[PDB]
RNA sequence: ACACCAUGG
RNA sequence: CGGGAAACCAAAGUCUUUGGGUUCCGGGGGGAGUAUGGUUGCAAAGCUGAAACUUAAAGGAAUUGACGGAAGGGCACCACC
RNA sequence: CCUUUAACGAGGAUCCAUUGGAGGGCAAGUCUGGUCGCAGCAGCCGCGGUAAUUCCAGCUCCAAUAGCGUAUAUUAAAGUU
RNA sequence: UCAGGGUUCGAUUCCGGAGAGGGAGCCUGAGAAACGGCUACCACAUCCAAGGAAGGCAGCAGGCGCGCAAAUUACCCACUC
């Protein structure tokens, strides 16, 4: 029987999106149904910031992010346990986790 | 997939059939 | 959904009934007449046949035994059709090469119980009954 | 074999086994070729076929493996068709070979 | 695109009883509806109703008690000839001790236990119970 | 198991014969369901809760 | 941050 | 609100208290979108479309188990280190 | 022929009621003897593999009754046209 | 057969039509394209002295054939006409 309100899928009046190759799959899935995530880290590692703001050349040098815009098809994304299947009711949540 | 491919085997033997038919006449 | 309601339609009615009766199976078969003309009857309840010879057939499992029929040829189609034989010993009365009146099963087109494939059975072989031949009321002819 | 089925009753067949001989309609036969939906070909010891059934007693219960000897009831009416009534252990083959039973004709 | 204007009159009356409004707003409206719900009051199950002008169809507002139970419209306006009347009120009825069947006839838009009194047929329009 | 396992006919030859041993002539008619009404509504001794088929053996 | 894992009186 | 076999639907509601208007289309499961005739297409194919025969079920929503080379906790030297 | 009438004409062992059933649907036996997944029954679900309420028979019981069973066409059941 | 609506049947004693093996042509008569009338072809079939002649039960009985499937080669104008 039908499992979700939205077929599992972000698409409400339209015909077609664009798809989009997964990160690590390269499948092909469509930009409204594959897994999206941000993510913003150090270019360094919080063990290493403490060596490497201790022989800078300069005296103040606020260390540079990793900007990155990751796409996941549905398997890989279950594989990886970045989301995890849910009870039945508790599927109509769409806050995202607390941090 | 089975319909699929039930439909395709069909396919290719109406193919060879309809060939040997009208190749007889 | 929609079923035209108004005072004049009534040749769409009409005309609309008139073609889905023919998706009613039991009705197509009644009226294409292909049936009828399939039929190894004549369209009859009963016909007589001569017996080619005696025959058993292995029932469908799960239950087992060998049904003891004859098979006959009949009398004005000339075609072959396999018959049933309808109590405990009767095959024994059946000598070859008689006449024969077969019957209908029970169920119109289809093979009843266990039997694979045997729609007909016998009521009497040479003028006489099988219920009569069995029950000791008359004896063979001969 | 060595299923889960502990199920159905143990085998127990130590106990008395007798010998076995021909009737009225009966005759022993070896087996040629087997077939689908259990029937079997067959071969009797003079020469018919009789394309043979196995009856529904032993469904399942004793394997009909192939080339081996059995015994087959015929039909009173019918000479092409017959029905496997028993099978012998290699021990009752000879046996009856030896007995004078059936002919020296077929090897086991 | 609103084909049968009584139709729509009585469905709508008939949505807001079950939901126990005490008035109802009915629009457009005409000679045939008005004389309808006269027939509908004289007999009680209905209080009575106020009509708005407007310079074109105008609207009603009808003032409902409870004692109303169902109306309705059948679709087709067919002839009944008082021989065929008790097949319509025996199908359409709930029982012979009350409801009413309205109808159009030579002699204006009434209910059948009075077309049976003035000896005549017509054109059926509705019912209520 | 001997003869032929088809052997048609078996279990009616191979049972043992008994005779009718009735004399007495039955009641038909009208005189019948006299009988059946008296049996079934006139005369009905007392029972437990548990209630027995006209035909009972068990 | 994925070698191979078939079958059942 | 009400409806439904239920999952569920502000429509899939206003339906045994059954009739606003009109178009297409279903009739147990298979044989089968097959055979054949017509037609369109360079071709691949599309559109229209049977019967013989065979069968007591095939199916839908939901419930309790059992299983998973599915996930989260926890446990045992008849498990491991 | 029927009707009207003399003369013969009833003790029940005949001046003899049958046809189909007895697990369920569906009124009536968890009797006794026989057969052993055989012979067979069974419209459908299902009975029979040595302890058969369903097969073969005795006994008893059930339904209609001077009638009852079977095959077939058709109507209601079918709001399954 | 049927609540209401309907479905299926109507060779069959009353009324209308059509036909006397198949097709065709006509005489006589108020009335016929008549077959218990005639002529010819087609298909059948009978008698013969081998030259010739003769025939039409889908009237009543009866017989063969066909098939699952259908009564006696009886009596009489007394009744209706
Ligand atoms: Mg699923
Ligand atoms: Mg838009
Ligand atoms: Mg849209
Ligand atoms: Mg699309
Ligand atoms: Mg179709
Ligand atoms: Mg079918
Ligand atoms: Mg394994
Ligand atoms: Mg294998
Ligand atoms: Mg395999
Ligand atoms: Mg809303
Ligand atoms: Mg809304
Ligand atoms: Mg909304
Ligand atoms: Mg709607
Ligand atoms: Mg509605
Ligand atoms: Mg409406
Ligand atoms: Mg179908
Ligand atoms: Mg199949
Ligand atoms: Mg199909
Ligand atoms: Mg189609
Ligand atoms: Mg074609
Ligand atoms: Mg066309
Ligand atoms: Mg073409
Ligand atoms: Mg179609
Ligand atoms: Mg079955
Ligand atoms: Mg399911
Ligand atoms: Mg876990
Ligand atoms: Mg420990
Ligand atoms: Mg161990
Ligand atoms: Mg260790
Ligand atoms: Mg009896
Ligand atoms: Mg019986
Ligand atoms: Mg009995
Ligand atoms: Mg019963
Ligand atoms: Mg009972
Ligand atoms: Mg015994
Ligand atoms: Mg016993
Ligand atoms: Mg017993
Ligand atoms: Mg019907
Ligand atoms: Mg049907
Ligand atoms: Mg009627
Ligand atoms: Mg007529
Ligand atoms: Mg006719
Ligand atoms: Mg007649
Ligand atoms: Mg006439
Ligand atoms: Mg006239
Ligand atoms: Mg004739
Ligand atoms: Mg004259
Ligand atoms: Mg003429
Ligand atoms: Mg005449
Ligand atoms: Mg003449
Ligand atoms: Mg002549
Ligand atoms: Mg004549
Ligand atoms: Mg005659
Ligand atoms: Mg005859
Ligand atoms: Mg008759
Ligand atoms: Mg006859
Ligand atoms: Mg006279």
């Amino acid at each position: 029987t039908k499992k979700r309100r939205n077929n599992g899928r972000a698409k409400k009046g339209r015909g077609h999106v664009q798809p989009i190759r997964c990160t690590n799959c390269a499948c092909c899935v469509p930009k409204d149904k594959a897994i999206k995530k941000f993510v913003i880290r150090n270019i360094v590692e919080a063990a290493a910031v403490r060596d490497i703001s201790e022989v800078s050349v300069f005296d103040a040098y606020v260390l540079p992010k990793l900007y990155v815009k990751l796409h996941y098809c549905v398997s890989c994304a279950i594989h990886s346990k970045v989301v995890r299947n849910r009870s039945r009711e508790a599927r109509k949540d769409r806050t995202p986790p607390p941090r | 997939m089975r319909a699929k491919w039930r439909k395709k085997r069909m396919r290719r033997l109406k193919r060879k059939r309809r060939k040997m038919r009208q190749r007889s006449k | 959904m929609g079923k035209c309601r108004g005072l004049r339609t009534a040749r769409k009615l009409r005309s609309h009934r008139r073609d889905q009766k023919w998706h009613d199976k039991q009705y197509k078969k009644a009226h294409l007449g292909t049936a009828l003309k399939a039929n190894p009857f004549g369209g009859a309840s009963h016909a007589k046949g001569i017996v080619l010879e005696k025959v058993g057939v292995e029932a469908k499992q799960p239950n087992s035994a060998i049904r003891k029929c004859v098979r006959v040829q009949l009398i004005k189609n000339g075609k072959k059709i396999t018959a049933f034989v309808p109590n405990d010993g009767c095959l024994n009365f059946i000598e070859e090469n008689d006449e024969v009146l077969v019957a209908g099963f029970g169920r119109k087109g289809h093979a009843v119980g266990d039997i694979p494939g045997v729609r007909f059975k016998v009521v009497k072989v040479a003028n006489v009954s099988l219920l009569a031949l069995y029950k000791g009321k008359k004896e063979r002819p001969r | 074999g060595g299923k889960n089925r502990r199920r159905g009753k143990n085998e127990n067949e130590s106990e008395k086994r007798e010998l076995v001989f021909k009737e009225d309609g009966q005759e022993y036969a070896q087996v040629i070729k087997m077939l689908g939906n259990g029937r079997l070909e067959a071969m009797c010891f003079d020469g018919v076929k009789r394309l043979c059934h196995i009856r529904g007693k032993l469904r399942k219960k004793v394997w009909i493996n192939t080339s081996d000897i059995i015994l087959v009831g015929l039909r009173d009416y019918q000479d092409n068709k017959a029905d496997v009534i028993l099978k012998y252990n290699a021990d009752e083959a000879r046996s009856l070979k030896a007995y004078g039973e059936l002919p020296e004709h077929a090897k086991i | 695109v609103r084909m049968n204007v009584l139709a729509d009159a009585l469905k709508s009356i008939n949505n807001a009883e079950k939901r126990g409004k005490r008035q109802v707003l009915i629009r457009p409206c005409s000679k045939v509806i008005v004389r309808f719900l006269t027939v509908m009051m004289k007999h009680g199950y209905i209080g009575e109703f106020e009509i708005i002008d407007d310079h074109r169809a105008g609207k009603i507002v009808v003032n409902l008690t409870g004692r109303l139970n169902k109306c309705g419209v059948i679709s087709p306006r067919f002839d009944v000839q008082l021989k065929d009347l008790e097949k319509w009120q025996n199908n359409l009825l709930p029982s012979r001790q009350f409801g009413f069947i309205v109808l159009t006839t030579s002699a204006g838009i009434m209910d059948h236990e009075e077309a049976r009194r003035k000896h005549t047929g017509g054109k059926i329009l509705g019912f209520f119970f | 198991v001997h003869g032929s396992l088809a052997r048609v006919g078996k279990v009616r030859g191979q049972t043992l014969k008994v005779a009718k041993q009735e004399k007495k002539k039955k009641r038909t008619g009208r005189a019948k369901r006299r009988m059946q009404y008296n049996r079934r509504f006139v005369n009905v001794v007392p029972t437990f809760g548990k209630k027995k088929g006209p035909n009972a053996n068990s």
